[PDB]
Parts: C-alpha cells; structure tokens; sequence
C-alpha cells in the first residue's frame, strides 16, 4: 500500500494539431495570425466600487468613461478560402501492463493480476469505446466545431488492410453512441485498439485529419500560453517558415481523456484525475471525504482481486472502470 | 575592518557568524573583547558560561589546530583522510598564480560532522593592526595583551594555559597524507627527461575564498557548483553553502577567421571530437580543460608509437580549437558499498562538462609518416576524461608536412583561435577580470603545478616513482587569428620549484 | 586469495553520442531543435492531500492548477523521417592490467585471460555485444510507437560494402536472423581480432534511420542536478544550433546490457559488480550470496586449474567465467575497502 516508490507511464500518446487553409485551387497554406491594439471600456467592479461596500470618490462619472487599451492577437479565416483541415495522430500502446518503477515486489504483483482479472473478466470494449467515440467526433476540436457548418473527420489506422476511414457530416449523421456501431468498420477498429491493450508489445497508431467549413471571415481559436502587457497569447510552431497556431500537445490528450462519468452525481463527463477537478464549477468530485479518490480505491485491489475471481454493475465495476482509465494515464503513487 | 564605530549593522546577528568563518576581511577589537567570548564559550556545550567556562576544556577545543589545516585535500571527494599545513616553496614569474600571492590567513578545519561546533576560539582572525593571521601564531609568548577576560573572568583557571603554549610549538611542518587506501587524485609527468614523477594536486581554500568573493558583484562570471553535501567536507564550505561560485568565460563561442593568407616534420591532425571531458579543471575555473591534459595526451601518443622509431620526440605541440561547447550534466555514480552491508549510490556532486573539437599540428623529429593501418592504433582514446575520436571517413588527411606555412590550407575545417598564454602581470583576481573585458572571448586553463614538496618518496605511488604534493596555477589563454611559430608551440619545462608548459 | 592494494583496469569498449538530424523530401539534413514549454497540471500530489495515514485540502483547494516547465521536442511537420549517427571502438585492453602493487596476482590473471581465450573463444561476448548495435538498443523508447527502422554500418578496417539491415522489427526477431545475413562472419570475427591480439583495434560507424508518426515526440536523455523546470535535456553545440543528444555514458549502457547468468535471470540486465537494477529497484547478485564480483575474482585461482583440466561443467563455472570477462570489458578500480 503506496510502497514509497511507485509510477506509471501513459499508454496513449496524441500529437500537436496543425491548422491549414484550402483554397478552391486546392493548394494549401499555412493558417497565420497577428497581434492587434483596441480600445475597450473600464468595465471591472474593482476600479469602481472598494471592496466589501460603498462606491469610491475618485471613481467620478468622467473617470469611468476613460477608455483603456490592450492587445490581443487576433486569428481568422481569409477572405476567398474553402475550408479549414486539422490534422494529427495518436498511439495507443501496452505501458499499463506493468508498473515502471516499483520498490516492493509485492504490491507489483498484485497490480499485475489486478490487470489480467480485469482484462479477462470484464472485456476491454467499454474504455476502448469510450476513447475512441472522442477521436471521431472532433471533441478535440475544443470550441471551433460551436458555431460551423460541417465537419468531416478522416482515419488512417496502422497496422490497417484496406481503406481509409470516414466519418461524414456529425451534426447530422453521429449524435447518439448507436450511430457509430452501425458504421461498416467500427467493430474493425476498436479491435486494434483492444489488441493493443492486451498484448504485452502490442501498438496501434490512427493518424487523423478533420475538414472544417467555417463562415465568412470566421473566428479560429488556438490554445494560449501561460503567461505570469499582452493578454491572449498563442502557442506557436514553424511551418514552412511561417508562424501557425497549433492547439495543444497536452490539451488534445486531455480532449480525448474525458470519458469519467462514473461519479456520485453522474451528470457529464469530465478529465479522469486522481481527486475528480472539475474545470466549470471550480469545486471537485470524487473528494477524499467521499471515499472515492483513486488512492481510496488503490487500497483496496485484494478486495477487488477476490471479487473479480467468482459481477454486478453498482459501483465495484465503476470503481475498476475508474482505476484502470487511471492507469492508462497515471504517474507516480509515492508520497515521498 | 568594521571596527566599532559600525559593528552594528542592526539588521539581525548574522554579522559574528560572517566575520567567524573565513571568506572576507575581519573586523578588529580593542578591548571589547567581552561581546564575543560570552557566546563564544555558549557556542557549544550571553553572560551564562561564568562558572561551566571550566568545562569542556581540558582538550577537546585545543585539538582542533591538529585538525585544522592549510589546504584542503576533501575536494572534491570527501572520503581522504589527511592534514595539510604547509604553504608552499619557490617563486613564480608575475603572469601565473598560486596560494603564494595572497596572504596565508584563511585557514580552516576539516575534518568531522560532529565536531563541527568545536572549531572554536583557535581558528579565527583578531586583526588588531595588520599582519593578519590566526590565533594559533601570535599566542605563542609569554607576554600578552587583551587579557582582561583571564584576570576578570574568574570561571578559567590558570591550569590548562601552558598546555595549549606547549602543545601548538611546531605544526607548520607536518604533513601526511596516507595512499593506502583512500580516494585521493595521483598524477604522473615527466619532470626529468627518464625520471618521472607521480605527484598529487590538491585544493587551497584560502585561494578558494579569494577566487570566491569578488565574483559577488559580477554575476555575468557566476557558476554555482553546489558539493557533496555540507554536512563533511568542513566549515569553509559551510560558510558559503549552496553557492560555491566559480570564473567562466561570461560569453559563448563565436566565428573567427583561422588564415588570411590563403622546422618541418609537421604531422596533421584533423577533426579530433571529444565527449564528455572535463571542463572543471582547475578548483576555480569553470571552460576549457587544463593544458597538461593536452599534454598527457601528446606524451601518451608518442610513448605509444615509439615502438620501432624511437626516435619520434613530438617535444613541442600546438592547439587550435575549433568549437567549444560546455554545459551542466552531473554524472551517475554505480552504487558502492558504504561499508556494513548496504549498497545505496555515493555522495551526489555537480559537475561541468564539454565538448570539444580541434585539430593538432605536432612538432615532430622522425622524417617522414608512420602508416595509415598503424596510425589510427597508435592514438589514445582519452582526454581527461573524454572520449576523444576521429571519423573515419577523415583518415586521409594525417601526415608530415615540412613547413608550417604548408599546414594551414590542408585543415579542412577552417576556424581558429590558436592557443598562447597572456605573460602580464596578474598577481590577484582584480587584475583578471580588469583585463578580460575588451573582447571577452578569452579563457583562464589550468597551465602547471606549484609544488609542495621536495619530493620524497613513501610505498604506495604510482608505480614505484616519488610522491610529491603540488596545486594548480591558473594563467590565462587567448587566442590568435594567424604568425612567428614561437608564440605557439607550447612545450613543459622544470625549474625545479614548479611545471608550467611554455610556448619554448 | 587477497587482492591487493590497488588493482585497476582501463575499459575495452568507448562509444560517443548519438546526435539527431532531420531530412527532408528534398533530401537535406537539419539538426533538431526543442523548446521550453510551461503547462498548466493539476493538483495530483498525495502529499497535497495527506500525511501519514490521515487527511490535513479543502474541496475547492485541490480545484486550482499549477504551473510546472518542460523541455519539449517533437518531429517537425513535413519530414520524411529522422537520421542518427553514433560510432563505436572496440579494443585490447582487457588482458593487460592498468596499475597493481605486486606480481602474483598480475601474471595470474594474465594467464587467466588466456586459458579462457584458448578453451572458450570470445564468439559469445562478441555476438552478445554486436546485436545490440544491430537492433539498436542505444534508441530507449524511440523505436517503441513508430514504423520501421533501419541500422547501416561502416566496419574499419574493410574492403567491400557498407552492412546494412533493416525492418527489425519485421524480420530481424532473433539470433539466427542475425546470424544468416551475407555478412555477419566478418564483423563478429574482426570483434574477436580486436580482443585476441594485442594493440588491436576494430571500429564501427553506425547510422539508423526511424521512421515516426506525424509530429511524433522524440526523447533524448535529461540532466542530473540536486525553480519550476523539470526536464531539462543534455545539449550540443552543431554547427550553429543547440540540439539533444542521447547520451554518452548512456549509450555505453546500452551496449553493455549483457547480464544473463544470476540466480533468477528473467531479463539481461547491465555489467556490474552486483547486478543493480533500477526500474524494479532491488540488487539480486547480493554480496552475502557470493555471487557479486568480489567473490569471483576470489575464486579466480581455482579457476585456473580447472581451465587446466578437460571438461568444464558449462553450467556454473562457465557463466562464472563470462561474468568475470565481462567485468574485465567493462572497468576497474577494485580496490578493496
């Protein structure tokens, strides 16, 4: 129990997004932006009321219609362009099999029978869905599928005999979890994704594009920096020379990893985590006064171990859900 | 040099405890001796110690002078077992540095984790109208003054005086460091021309806390090398722990022209890359490696090919470096026993390392070539520390021109910045880093060793041959664009008191 | 047996770095560059939200990320695939010892090496050595997730072709793949002129082409050093940029994963006096069960009589005899204390 050395290594492995325009040539550009200054209002509540009660006397009725500046940079579709193409790719690998660094040799065989009971009774069909229904239906496309025309996701699965995969028109067509498992080669690529579970070398790589039809002069939204003035700085990259906005290395594998909806209230997914964050309401689930924190349940894998080895669906098999999508991504379990 | 008029700064009491340990001029007293030597004896074991003055001080406070010590043999490697307080013998020429010209007071103890809180009342600097040094030297007489803490504080007896008189008469001359076993660095060169010399380099705290404590103000020259762990190395790296600042270029490599123009047994040598060297060379320098590892190198090749002619006599040697890259990698030790029955990895140490690609153009006095299948298995791999090695689809430029001039234009390789030495005078650090800031592409090697010793000789050498004690010398390297060929051409020469290689 | 007071040997084997290029479709070659990157985490600690056993943390405290400071490198968008260029040398330093203190022990262990290379020749050492630079094992989880590789070397000295094999993860599974190429006879006995004869020297220049995903990440090896930046990478100065560089006493490691004969022996583990693992930490080859270097090399003047005698047991003392031969490749400094 949390033997003083303890770690995983993720088992799936996404990549930067890169943006391109295709003109009605089809030739294809890099996506550019650029920094701009502009006038806004002196709308805060701080400059105007103190805290905690009565309006300030410096803050007159011509000190308040002031104008302040600011950059931000700014991003758009041309004038005169198709559409927009995304492209990327992922790796599922088989690192969950066996713990990276492990002190004590005892609780290391008790995760790796943990793993094989949970391979061999329960299937790997759920957490290989769940994965892949994110990846084909651009939810790592963040908020720039709100507010389009279409969208149109393209796979090339490795190691693959035939066609590339096409998933058309989602708005309409890809609403519901059914509408997938009634494409002609679904049940053909969740299996790769399976085996590449459950060998002990096993690989699976999709590499992804995604056609976007956005309105006239429409907005594109990148991923931004952390900055400790400019507000609204891009992450950047050079592609044929040029400066392109790119969207996330690690905002992409948080896109995908959003399957969790197994918790007490049980409304919407969210980002599978040790102590349940939520990003919205900026409280948590899954708290360690509720007895469901990962490390709540990692204490108690013989349990699990003697219940997997003779199961109803309450909470024991979304408990396991949980501890196994915990580490498909985990990192080190030490406390020091 | 904070006298009374300003010895109290008022910010809090870390101004004693800067002033106790050796890195910075002391401040001086008169009679106001009395604010210090009531937290002096509360140390171990503010006006308390007026009747247990008496106790712990039968000897266990005097025997720290045993202990302390002039240079340091614990860096970096702790585990050594050794005394040494003996400054040095000889004189230099101005352009080159030792521990000889600056004043020996700095000195300090080194010798125990436990014992750290007994280097007290003997090891400290007074400084009451120049001549500045410790307590040890100057209360060796009869009649003294500031004794008014003997006659007025009643709790010392006059019992145990004498002994600390007679015990501390003549240890300025012993010195013994045992090889036999410990992990002490041990060295061989050619001081005659048959008699070699395996003598040993060691570390001066007192020119560590002169190289240490100017560089505050120049944070463009700052290296911070964080050691072992202070807990037994000694006080002196207490003092300054977690900083251990040391010199370093203070700019990056740049482009150069290596000819603008277009003896003999001139034998080439092209594109040699080293991996991995050691770039903390000397205990205060942080760049280029030492030149007596060039050295080593070049003896090695020719004690290596002079095999059939042994006649080859490379006798002088001249460096071009042509790219120069140095950065901070540490370096993993395996794990060695620490002695009961637990194996867990050593001490953890910082350390500086390059890598390094130049040509040579060796001086030779065999005729013409050796081969190309016994040319390449004539080469060592090594140097200092690196591994150090040649393509090889560039073989077909090793060979013996006749002329220098012929040379130059058959290096295809082309930037120079070829090696000589700056012979003005730099006898302190201020006039190193006044003269450094003009084109700041300029390095400060390691250029020989300053003995100790006479030498003598004692079992466990290297290979039978005599054990001298000896440390760095620290003269600074510039370069030149490239054209006389005894600005170059460096060479090792004896005076009998020291080992410098010189450009002949 | 009492080994004396100093007693060291220089190592046989020395290889260098292994710097990354990138080509294009063009067919030019640029160095590879990476950037840092800082990146908002979560609050994932166990420290952050216990103590010993019990809680100290509220609700909306472990709902606030953390800023943490990476290096990043990744493949370039638009690139056929990455080039990396190592080399290695192996030598005759094995037999003759570096510095010792007496003359017993000296002409015993002389004649120790051999009675061993007479009656058991160096083909074992020198094809365990050899195909881990022909699968390449000096590439630590870059050829996990990418297509194919490819392995080409240039032997010194050679008259002919530059050896080449590729698609290893295809074809080239085990031994006898290796063994029944055009020329692997060669290149194992030149190894094996280079440890027998004296003053020897046998070098190889490898270079390998990866074959990665788009932006796929590459993964070179991190510094060592007791603000925020973690993962800070091992860099070079080539020719006008500061790349990574996988190592130089790494790629030694990679090359020296040999150890096969201790008392459980699941996997090959790295050369050394007490067979230290460290992912799965723990010494097996512990020096209470006699069978750590120190004990072996104690044992070495019976095992120069029985390497007078005819039939070796070749369970028991032959793996003793290739561990002690391999430590003697690997390096000294055994000194007892």
């Amino acid at each position: 129990k949390l033997p003083t050395n303890l770690a995983y290594e993720r088992s799936i492995d996404p990549s930067d997004v890169c943006f391109f325009v295709v003109w009605p040539d089809d030739r294809k550009t890099p996506l550019t932006y650029n920094s701009r200054t502009l006038l806004g209002q002196m709308e805060a509540a701080s400059l105007a009321y103190d805290v905690s009660g009565q309006p300030i006397k410096s803050a007159t009725a011509e000190a308040l219609a002031q104008g302040n500046p600011h950059q931000v940079d700014f991003c758009h579709v041309p004038y005169g362009a198709s559409h927009i193409e995304c492209s990327f790719s992922v790796s599922f690998s088989s690192e969950l099999r066996q713990p990276y660094k492990c002190n004590s040799s005892k609780v290391k065989q008790t995760l790796v029978q943990l793993v094989e009971l949970y391979e061999t009774k329960i299937g790997w069909t759920e957490l290989a869905t769940r994965y892949l229904m994110n990846i084909c239906n651009g939810k790592w496309l963040w908020k720039n599928t709100r507010k389009a025309y279409c969208w149109n996701i393209v796979l090339t699965p490795w190691p693959w005999n035939g066609e590339k995969v096409g998933f058309e028109d989602i708005r309409t067509n890809y609403t519901s979890r059914q509408d997938f498992k009634n494409n002609k080669n679904w049940s053909a690529i969740v299996e790769m994704i399976k085996t590449a579970f459950s060998s002990t070398d096993g690989l699976a790589i999709f590499e992804v594009r995604a056609t976007l039809h956005l309105p006239t002069n429409a907005m594109v939204r990148p991923s931004q920096v952390f900055t400790e003035q400019n507000s609204r700085v891009f992450q950047s990259t050079t592609i044929d020379g040029e400066r392109s906005p790119i969207l996330g290395a690690f905002k992409t594998g948080a896109a995908i990893a959003t399957i969790d909806d197994w918790y007490p209230e049980a409304t919407e997914p969210l980002r599978v985590g040790r102590f349940g964050v939520h990003r919205e309401d900026v409280t948590c689930y899954r708290h360690p006064s509720t007895g469901k924190d990962f490390f709540s349940i990692l204490q108690q894998a013989e349990h699990y171990i003697e219940v997997l080895s003779a199961t109803p669906a309450q909470e024991t098999i979304n408990d396991m859900h949980f501890l196994m999508a915990n580490l498909i991504k985990g990192g080190m379990f030490q406390h020091k | 040099l904070k006298e009374l008029i300003a010895s109290n700064p008022d910010d809090l009491t870390t101004e004693l405890k800067r002033a106790f340990r050796p890195l910075t001029p002391h401040i001086a007293i008169d009679g106001n001796e009395l604010d210090a030597l009531t937290i002096l004896v509360n140390l171990t074991d503010a006006k308390c110690k007026q009747k247990l003055r008496d106790e712990k001080w039968w000897a266990s406070c005097i025997n720290c002078v045993n202990y302390r010590q002039s240079h340091n043999p614990k860096f970096p490697d702790i585990r050594s077992e050794g005394v040494i307080r003996t400054q040095a013998l000889g004189e230099l020429p101005s352009f080159l540095l030792s521990s000889s010209k600056i004043p020996p007071y700095h000195w300090s103890y080194s010798h125990d984790s436990k014992y750290v809180n007994k280097s007290a009342f003997l090891t400290n600097e007074f400084c009451w109208d120049g001549e500045i040094s410790c307590l040890g030297e100057l209360l060796k007489d009869a009649d003294h003054p500031l004794w008014n803490t003997l006659k007025k504080l009643g709790c010392s007896q006059k019992t145990c005086k004498a002994m600390a008189k007679q015990l501390a008469d003549i240890t300025l001359t012993t010195i013994n460091v045992t090889l036999a076993p410990n992990y002490l660095t041990q060295i061989s060169l050619p001081d005659s021309d048959t008699s070699y010399i395996s003598l040993s380099p060691v570390a001066s705290l007192s020119m560590q806390s002169h190289f240490h404590q100017r560089l505050q103000d120049e944070n463009r020259h700052s290296a911070i090398t964080r050691f072992s762990r202070t807990t037994n190395m000694g006080v002196t790296a207490m003092t300054c722990g977690g900083a251990f600042r040391m010199l370093k270029s203070g700019a990056k490599f740049s482009s150069p022209p290596h000819h603008r123009l277009n003896n003999g047994s001139f034998l080439v040598l092209p594109n040699i890359r080293v991996c991995g060297a050691t770039a903390l060379s000397s205990p205060v320098t942080v760049g280029i490696p030492s030149l007596t590892a060039f050295f080593g190198f070049v003896h090695a090749f020719e004690r290596n090919i002079n095999r059939t002619t042994s006649s080859f006599r490379v006798e002088s040697f001249a460096i071009c470096v042509h790219q120069l890259h140095v950065e901070k990698r540490g370096l993993t030790a395996e794990f060695v026993e620490k002695g009961d029955g637990t194996i867990s990895a050593p001490a953890t140490r910082d350390d500086w390392q390059c890598d390094v690609v130049f040509s040579l153009i060796l001086n030779t006095n065999f005729a013409q070539h050796i081969d190309q299948d016994t040319l390449v298995t004539s080469l060592p791999k090594r140097l200092a520390r690196g591994s150090a090695k040649i393509a090889i689809d560039d073989f077909k430029h090793i060979n013996s021109f006749s002329t220098l001039e012929t040379a130059i234009e058959s290096l295809p390789i082309e930037a120079g910045r070829w090696l000589s030495l700056y012979a003005q005078s730099n006898n302190n650090l201020s006039d190193l880093l006044a003269a450094m800031t003009e084109d700041h592409q300029l390095m400060a090697s390691c250029v020989g060793y300053h003995l100790l010793e006479e030498p003598k000789d004692k079992p466990n050498s290297l290979r039978g041959y005599k054990h001298a004690i000896a440390e760095c010398i620290i003269g600074l390297i510039n370069s030149i664009t490239f054209t006389d060929p005894n600005t170059i051409f460096w060479s090792l020469k004896n005076y009998q008191n020291y080992l410098v290689v010189q450009p002949r």
